[PDB]
RNA sequence: CCAAGUCUGGGCUAAGUGGUAAAGGAUGUGGCGCCGCGAAGACAGCCAGGAGGUUGGCUUAGAAGCAGCCAUCCUUUAAAG
RNA sequence: CUCGAUGUCGGCUCGUCGCAUCCUGGGGCUGAAGAAGGUCCCAAGGGUUGGGCUGUUCGCCCAUUAAAGCGGCACGCGAGC
């Protein structure tokens, strides 16, 4: 949303109220720009897990925004972010979340739990074709069980970028099962 | 009492400056913060 | 002036009932003799009770359904609790049954319909180990 | 900085002796959590505690992950008196790097463990941060 | 005291801090962002009913919010506790 | 620093500070009625005993007492024993 600069000064930029930020896409780069109040809301947001896009000359209204970054620092807030666009219809390096409800079969009864290594999903469906905010979760919970890649369960845009059997989620004992 | 490390003990027990002290203040004997 | 739950076709059980009202102004006696006068009507499941004593030193009054989560169990069959609600749960009971035991506490219970009535037996039978499973 | 013998000649190769990483609960986004800013060969064993205490107060759901753990050590008297000393081990843990992440209370809504490990500050012993993580904590 | 502007400009102190110290506290004070609203006329004053199936499970000799281990739901209605 | 030299333990005497105060006043606290204790904040004025056995201090014991204090100053003092 807006965010300009490009020349090339980031210390007082990297300084203020504009944070670095480069104007990254695939065949062509140009100078940081952003601001050190923009990535707030918006990044507040859900970077990398919805999309967006600013108004620099309305030059090129596109969506890709962060495939990168870092609030770094100790202090714990950011500085020096990348910024890369996608107008292709190859939308690939796509990663999205996923998310469950609290289904009761291991916690509210077992209050048993359950990790999940995954929460994301980097995988490339229908190039700027996605929903920002898919939800699958069969449920199951409890005992030494576990569930990962494999199984899953993927609609629509049959990507995966990822592999099977691997970091999906399962149940371990809160204090014992 | 505790002199160091006073913190509002009955759902009341105020916080009041004396002498830019700070000494607990609130409806009971059990309570007397001071510092 | 005071409320109480007590056994039905039973009255002056010394520990309980002897204290209490005795001393919050209740001749135990009287009042332990007109409620087998009562519960001998529903004897075996225990019934509450709202006695009051006003300026004599005497009376009685009202006997209100029982507490739910326990009038519960007695339909279904089980003294205490499991140990614990949604920790031990393994107390699955049924609905058509359920559904026409409310229709039975309807009085002292929430308004007068089902959804309602039906809802709290949920809330009762889960607090203590009774799922609506 | 000093630092040890080496890694299999004076004291290295151990497990150090402590209470493992993870407890608490999962959660998604939900992110809660701790972490420092102070620099100090972190205290072993007044580490394992701390954290374990940390536990002792919650129980349950709350990631009660932590990703410290010390693995090298001091020494001091044993021998003749102050000359030249040999060396006794003791004490090992691990440079809390001025700063960084510490051990995360990550759930959904369960700040019932935010107090606590809240609770796990007060203990610790080098000050603490008190913090989010990305979204900061629902 | 001892030579040299009780210079001018605009902030911050109300403790003599300055004139040695840490963890640990607190509507001190001054400057920045958030959630709810004041004509569903808002927080702290005042009038009033301070709702019912809630008086569930371990322990009961007593949980029946106001011993503590697990629940955390339903409601006829001014809402919920 | 001192070996072209500062005579070291305990005792004796003569003491002088200090406060985290043993006695003593003033306080708030208490699971404090009384009375007596316990807890902790304020205050050093004054004061805080005879013997025993030990080179000892320390220390245990004997009879007191309100009390029978902790520690400084080369763990004060040999040009004073």
């Amino acid at each position: 949303m807006e965010l300009t600069a490009k020349p090339r000064t980031p210390k007082q930029k990297l300084d203020e109220s504009m944070i670095a930020a480069v104007a990254y896409n695939k065949e062509n780069n140009v100078s940081f720009a952003l601001d050190r109040k923009a990535f707030d809301r918006a990044f507040r947001q859900q970077s990398t897990t919805g999309l967006f896009d600013i108004t620099v000359e309305g030059g090129e209204t596109f969506p890709a925004l962060v495939k990168a970054v870092q609030m770094d620092k100790r202090k714990r807030a950011p500085i020096h972010v990348d910024f890369y666009m996608v107008t292709y219809g190859e939308p690939v390096e796509v990663s999205v979340p996923v998310h469950t409800t609290g289904r009761s079969q291991g916690e509210v009864q077992g209050g048993l739990v359950d990790i999940v290594v995954h929460n994301l999903q980097i995988v490339a469906p229908g190039p700027r074709r996605i929903p920002q905010e898919l939800v699958v979760d069969v449920t199951k919970m409890n005992i030494g069980d576990h569930i990962t890649a494999g199984d899953i369960k993927l609609p629509e845009g049959c990507t995966l970028a990822a592999d099977p059997e691997l970091t999906v989620v399962s149940v371990l004992p809160p204090r014992l099962t | 009492k505790v002199r160091s490390s006073v913190k509002k003990m009955c759902d009341n027990c105020k916080v009041v400056r004396r002498h830019g002290r700070v000494l607990v203040i609130c409806s009971n004997v059990k309570h007397k913060q001071r510092q | 002036q005071i409320k109480l739950q007590l056994p039905a076709g039973k009255a002056t059980p010394a520990p309980p009932v002897g204290p209490a009202l005795g001393q919050h102004g209740v001749n135990i006696m009287e009042f332990c003799k007109r409620f087998n006068a009562e519960t001998a009507d529903k004897a075996g499941m225990i019934l509450p009770v709202v006695i009051t004593v006003y300026e004599d030193k005497s009376f009685t009054f009202i006997i209100k359904t029982p507490p739910a989560s326990f009038l519960l169990k007695k339909a279904a069959g089980i003294e205490k609790g499991s140990s614990e609600p949604k920790r031990k749960i393994v107390g699955k009971v049924t609905r058509k049954q359920i559904e026409e035991i409310a229709k039975t506490k309807m009085p002292d219970l929430n308004a007068n319909s089902l959804e309602a009535a039906m809802k709290i037996i949920e809330g009762t039978a889960k607090s203590m180990g009774i799922e609506v499973v | 900085s000093i630092k040890p013998t080496r890694r299999e000649y004076i004291s290295g190769i151990p497990g150090k002796g402590i209470a493992q990483f993870k407890m608490g609960n999962n959660t998604y986004p939900a992110q809660v959590e701790n972490v420092v800013e102070k620099p100090v060969q972190i205290r072993h064993n007044a580490l394992e505690a701390a954290r374990n205490a940390a536990n002792r107060f919650v129980q349950n759901s709350g990631k009660f992950r932590i990703r410290k753990f010390p693995f090298h050590v001091i020494r001091e008297q044993d021998g003749d008196g102050m000359r030249a000393p040999f060396g006794k081990s003791v004490g090992t843990a691990a440079r809390s790097h001025g700063a960084n992440h510490d051990f995360i209370a990550w759930v959904n809504p369960d700040p019932a463990v935010e107090f606590a490990w809240r609770r796990a500050y007060m203990k610790v012993t080098p000050t603490v941060n008190i913090d989010s993580s990305p979204a900061g904590n629902a």
